[PDB]
């Protein structure tokens, strides 16, 4: 009769309500996918800023950061999952030049280049931080190891003129750094066309200023996307 | 592990079969018994259609 | 005026296909109902509005050179004409708003702009053009005072248009000259945060490696060149008197009109409109 | 050494195979009337999910069902009333299976956590928490209100016991990540297709693998047993479905066609056994004939990639669910 009626109606009624307020907290948060390489760094940096899952908020905005290890399989087969998340962080170690595990930067950069070119992640921008600087100049003021034993491209690499070097950096140290950047932002830029881009940050364990990054990558990802929509750009 | 792998093959390498003309004469055989009961293949009058 | 029909006849015919093509795509289809295409169809119900009830009676009224309708109903017509204008443009400004909160402070436009919020946006636009036409014109306070004036409002035949000086002033700043503004101010700014990202860009990755300006262009000068000199016109007829022809009045205010009918090839360029049509 | 006899052992079997291929099923059923055209239209459609669907599972009294989405909930509906009845709120966001009590006692759950939750409906709360698996859960099944079989991408499959969360036993023997099972009508046999192009069948009541079929040419997404329970059918992301024979222990027909090349998402048959359902990535449905290998009708009713496919038992109606976060009843 209409007394199952009512109540089915009243429960009905219930459940909405309560979908319609829980939308409007979904809707307004951002989620981000942190990757990176064996022995890179992503827990450290995770930590100073099956699943693991942190929840930080930065100027009233809700951000909601992953990092799936519990799976350590070549292929992966849950890639198709991260489809709509707002960016990717990916963590290198870039003073592992000279570690045979080819080395470790080649297989970064087989790995990069591989979630670069996907299917299901034909949309999605790239947060990329350069980890273990430190690292990476006193292996360079050191003559014990030469790049160019490893890739030798870098023998007959120079510095770009627009480079911005601390007043502590070498020479060396800086054309070291921005050969392997321009090394990723080669594989980088190739592929994709307007659709999505990639972001490369020079990061060590000690600064905080890795949450402001995040947030301007994030913003500028966002205008980026409304101006391509709206035809501006 | 090639120990295991071959104790396998060796177990499934003896198994009875069957022709494969009677397997799909069965399968045809049921098929066309139970055609009779399937609303899908033959569409349901609207007065027993619980979504319509 | 054998082929001022004939020239006349196009205009009713591609507003109406247009407009209804736009409404029936957004109408069919679930995904094109965003919060966006709210003030689309409003502005597409505008257009066809006008299209339906104001063109044809002011040709027939044009060709045959006399209103056979009455008193009432030409002051209906006037109404609807005014009222029709009014909410056609406002939107415009409401679009051009809604993109500038969209585009500068990404983060809190989708906690600004709700489904509420657009529909209580588009009841008071369409309350405030109807206030602006519909009150003034059906109390009798917009008539003249002049002896013409009281002449031809007497004669049931004869249905022209005159206004006195406070009037047409009010009207024409209700109706074009507020948004105007508006609507530069905010296209500059979208301008210029595009013009900062192709910068960011270009620095970023310039080595290994327009658009703006045309896309705001078109936007700017259609409506610009569309309805510019009749609301120039509109009150240089009364601050200075004998100066101002009928024949360039009537001119002005249908090159006014036809604006209504690029409306659809503007503001719906996008692929999933184009599916939506092929659909159809 | 061994490999020499493992070859000679796959060779042998080869042989044996090809020696009792006496006719085909095609030659077979060349003379059966064809099953003509077939029209469905959309009959309801269910709104409320906040994400894309992975999970759909229909009820045993054919007027209930569940779903499980990416933004975190649960939802039972009414598919008579269109009315929900349940929403129960996930601690992980990342669900790709779900389940259906055959009592409709309890509804279970899983995703990247690695863990299968289950649900006392009739009481909603958390019952019981069973972990172990080192890899995301793919499926899960109930073949009774205590027991359960799951499959992980660890490459192994277990059988679960709900009341002290202890693995009854454990399947191994694939070499990829296991994607889907299904169980036989009379809960003894099931088989599961993997990431490595092959699908086993295993024993419930032994533990042990008994038959290995290699057909496919890449990953095997979705399994689905014959209504006789002596056949199944497997859909891999080749654009290619194939019917395989336990007793002639041999692939008998594939259904291809030359203007499709996205993958298959998920198979189903129909009641009689005739009809085979099979959705895809190009957002739209084909259905097939099992004797003919001729498509018969189009389902093209979804915006985006449709993810699952079930019938209901009384063959009265299909679900479908895809990743607008729609649901969609034809008959
Ligand atoms: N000296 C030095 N060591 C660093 C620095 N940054 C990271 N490390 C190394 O990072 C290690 C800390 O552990 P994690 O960075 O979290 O490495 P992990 O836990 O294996 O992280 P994953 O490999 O991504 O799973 C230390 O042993 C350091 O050797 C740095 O800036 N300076
Ligand atoms: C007869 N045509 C009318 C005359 C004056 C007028 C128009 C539109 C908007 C206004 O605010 C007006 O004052 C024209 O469409």
């Amino acid at each position: 009769q209409r007394n199952e009626e009512k109540a089915q109606r009243e429960a009905n009624k219930k459940i909405e309500k309560q979908l319609q307020k829980d939308k409007q907290v979904y809707r307004a948060t951002h989620r981000l996918l942190l990757l990176g390489a064996g022995e890179s760094g992503k827990s450290t940096i995770v930590k100073q800023m099956g699943i693991f899952e942190t929840k930080f908020q930065v100027d009233k905005v809700n951000f909601h950061m992953f990092d799936v290890g519990g799976q350590r399989d070549e292929r992966r087969k849950w890639i198709q999952c991260f489809n709509d998340v707002t960016a990717i962080i990916f963590v290198v170690a870039s003073s592992s030049y000279n570690m045979v595990i080819t080395n470790r930067l080649q297989e970064a950069l087989n790995l990069f280049k591989s979630i670069w070119n996907n299917r299901w992640l034909r949309t999605i921008s790239v947060i990329l931080f350069l980890n273990k600087q430190d690292l990476l100049a006193e292996k360079v003021l050191a003559g014990k190891s030469k790049i160019e034993d490893y890739f030798p491209e870098f023998a007959r690499y120079t510095t770009p003129e627009d480079a911005t070097p601390e007043p502590g950096e070498d020479p060396r140290v800086t054309r070291a750094k921005y050969f392997i950047r321009d090394e990723f932002l080669r594989i980088s830029t190739a592929s994709g066309d307007g659709r999505h881009y990639c972001y490369p940050h020079f990061t060590c364990a000690v600064d905080t200023e890795n949450i402001r990054r995040v947030f301007n990558d994030c913003r500028d990802i966002i205008q980026r996307m409304h101006l391509r929509q709206y035809e501006l750009l | 592990q090639a120990r295991k792998l071959v104790e396998q093959l060796k177990m499934e390498a003896n198994i009875d079969r069957i022709k494969v003309s009677k397997a799909a004469a069965d399968l045809m055989a049921y098929c066309e018994a139970h055609a009779k009961e399937d609303p899908l293949l033959t569409p349901v009058p609207a007065s027993e259609n619980p979504f319509r | 005026v054998v082929g001022m029909g004939i020239v006349m006849s196009l205009i009713v015919l591609a507003i109406v296909f247009g407009n209804v093509l736009v409404i029936t795509a957004i109408a069919k289809f679930e995904r094109l109902q965003t919060v966006t295409n709210y003030f689309i169809t409003s502005l597409a119900c505008a257009d066809l509005v006008m299209g339906l009830a104001v063109v044809p009676f002011g040709a027939a009224h044009i060709l045959t050179k006399t209103w056979t309708f009455g008193n009432f109903w030409c002051e209906f017509w006037t109404s609807i004409d005014v009222l029709c204008v009014t909410a056609s443009i406002e939107t415009l400004c409401v679009i051009a708003v809604d993109r500038y909160f969209a585009i500068t402070s990404p983060f809190k436009y989708q906690s600004l702009l709700t489904k509420n919020k657009a529909r209580v946006i588009i009841l008071m636009v369409w309350i405030v053009s109807g206030l602006t036409s519909f009150l003034p014109i059906q109390m009798h306070w917009y008539r003249a005072t002049h002896q013409e004036a009281i002449n031809c409002y007497a004669e049931e035949t004869c249905c022209d248009f005159f206004t006195n000086q406070a009037y047409a002033i009010a009207s024409s700043i209700v109706s074009f000259y507020v948004p105007l503004v508006i609507m530069v101010f905010v296209y500059s700014r979208v301008f210029q945060e595009a013009k900062r990202q192709l910068q960011k860009i270009d620095k970023s990755e310039g080595r290994f490696h327009h658009k703006a300006l045309k896309t705001l262009g078109i936007i700017m000068g259609t409506f610009t060149l569309c309805w510019l000199p009749f609301f120039i016109v509109n009150i240089v007829h009364v601050i200075q008197d004998n100066l101002i022809r009928k024949e360039v009045y009537i001119l002005l205010n249908w090159i006014g009109y036809v604006n209504s009918g690029f409306n659809p090839l503007i503001y719906c360029r996008s692929p999933d409109f184009r599916i939506a049509f092929q659909e159809l | 050494q061994l490999r020499q006899e493992a070859e000679q052992l796959k060779n042998q079997i080869r042989d044996a195979r090809k020696a009792c291929a006496d006719a085909t099923l095609s030659q077979i059923t060349n003379n059966i009337d064809p099953v003509g055209r077939i029209q469905m239209r959309t009959r309801r459609t269910l709104r409320g999910h906040l994400a894309k669907i992975y999970a759909m599972h229909w009820g045993t009294d054919s007027r209930l069902l569940v779903s499980a989405s990416q933004d975190g909930k649960l939802i039972i509906w009414d598919s008579y009333t269109t009315n929900k009845v349940h929403a129960i709120p996930l601690r992980s966001s990342w669900v790709m299976t779900c389940a259906y009590a055959p009592s409709g006692n309890y509804v279970a759950c899983g995703g990247l956590d690695n863990i299968c939750s289950i649900y006392n409906l009739k009481t909603v709360r958390v019952s019981r928490e069973l972990a172990g698996h080192t890899g995301y859960l793919s499926c899960c099944r109930f073949l009774d209100d205590n027991q359960i079989v799951t499959s992980s991408g660890d490459t192994t499959c277990a059988l679960w016991d709900i009341e002290t969360g202890q693995q009854t036993t454990t399947f191994t023997g694939h070499t990829g990540d296991v994607m889907s099972l299904s169980l036989a009508p009379d809960t003894r046999l099931f088989v599961s297709g993997a990431c490595d192009a092959s699908a086993k069948l295993w024993d419930v009541r032994e533990g042990m693998c008994r038959q290995t079929f290699t057909g496919h040419e890449s990953d095997i997404n979705a399994i689905c047993f014959f209504p006789n329970g002596n056949a199944f059918a497997t859909g891999s992301d080749d654009a290619t479905c194939r019917l395989f024979d336990l007793r002639a222990d041999q692939e008998l027909m594939t259904y291809s066609h030359d203007n499709i090349i996205c993958g298959i998402t998920s198979v189903s048959f129909s009641k009689s056994g005739r009809l085979l359902l099979a959705g895809y990535d190009d957002f739209n449905c084909n259905v097939w004939d099992a004797l003919k290998a001729d498509r018969a009708g189009v389902l093209a009713g979804h915006d985006n990639r449709v993810s699952c496919l079930g019938v209901t038992d009384d063959g009265m109606a299909v679900a479908t669910g895809s990743w607008d976060s729609f649901l969609k009843i034809w008959n």
